[PDB]
């Protein structure tokens, strides 16, 4: 149930680095972030891919194989729209200002989760 | 402080088709974010509303079929039932005055 | 099946997108307004190898567009169908 620290570390440094490129932002929530890169460390820890953790899905290997919902979306790539509140865009009014989030920021937020 | 009752699979048909007035029903999941940020909201407005609107919260993690069966996608959803069918859907982290905007029409 | 046997006779028929849109994962284009643009359908992913998916955007189609300097960029984005409307 819960995700290794070795896949939640990978998704930890990977949406630092998507942030800054994508020119998106943290939500000022950081528990939501961090919920978030859990989740995503979760999936990816049972089925190979970080698939998304705020949607339902009927078929998650055939997901995880198509492609659409694996971490980033194809409505992030393509339209910068993170419905997990993940990557924000400067507009939003839950954008923070930090493109950054520790490994000691996760492990407090997420604390008796 | 009595927590929002939740609803399983196995209790849905009992819990909110056979339900009696205007029933909510939040879908939620433990690795969602915001789900978890309107849990205050909807804890507030189970408040607001007892005796009128009775609400329950039901993990699509742990009960995959009634999400799957009305079309449940996008997390957070809140759905609306009267009389055991669905009357109204809401996506996503909505602010209080949109929620309780929808859920006044239901009286 | 008779929204997904209605979307798949879609599939490489010609359309324009009818709403503002913008995009930024064309290859060395950092921005692009898709809004009256032509293209066509190349696949209705919501069906693949046999089984079904959720996508939210389930037309894919593609566009070529015309790059001053460099010549005509070939690119894919996904679609909603109240997005475009379909030519003659
Ligand atoms: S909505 Fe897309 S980009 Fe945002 S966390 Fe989910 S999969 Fe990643
Ligand atoms: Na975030
Ligand atoms: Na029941």
């Amino acid at each position: 149930t819960e995700p290794s620290e070795k896949s939640v570390e990978i998704m930890r440094k990977f949406s630092e680095q998507y942030a800054r490129r994508s020119g998106t932002y943290f939500c000022v929530d950081k528990g939501v972030t961090s919920v978030v890169i859990k989740g995503l460390a979760e999936h990816k820890d049972s089925y190979g891919a970080p698939l998304c953790p705020c949607r339902h899905y009927d078929d998650k290997a055939a997901e995880v194989g198509q492609g659409f919902w694996n971490c980033p979306c194809v409505p992030m790539r393509e339209r910068k729209e993170c419905h997990c509140m993940l990557f924000l865009t400067p507009d939003n009014d839950f954008a923070g200002k930090d493109q950054t989030i520790t490994s000691d920021e996760i492990k407090e937020t997420t604390a008796n989760m | 402080t009595t927590d929002i009752q939740v609803v399983n699979d196995s209790t849905w048909d009992s819990l909110v088709l056979k339900a009696t007035g205007p029933v909510v029903v939040d879908f939620w999941a433990p690795w969602c974010g915001p789900s978890k940020m309107i849990d205050p909201l909807v804890n507030d407005l189970a408040q607001h509303y007892t005796g009128k609107i009775k609400f329950y919260k039901l993990n699509t993690d742990e009960s995959p079929n009634t999400p799957g069966q009305y079309g449940v996608r996008s997390i957070p959803t809140i759905m609306i039932f009267v009389g055991g069918e669905k009357k109204d859907t809401i996506i996503g982290a909505v602010p209080k005055t949109t929620l309780t905007s929808s859920l006044d029409k239901f009286l | 099946t008779e929204e997904d046997e209605k979307a798949k006779e879609k599939i490489g028929a010609r359309v324009r997108v009818t709403v503002p849109l913008k995009v930024y994962h064309v290859v060395r284009v950092p921005e692009v307004e898709l809004m009256g643009m032509e293209g066509f359908i190349k696949d209705y992913v919501v069906l693949w190898k046999g089984k079904k998916i959720s996508a939210n955007l389930p037309f894919k189609v593609q566009f070529v567009k015309e790059i001053e300097g460099r010549g005509p960029v070939k690119f894919f984005t996904h679609l909603k169908e109240d997005e475009f409307e379909l030519i003659d």
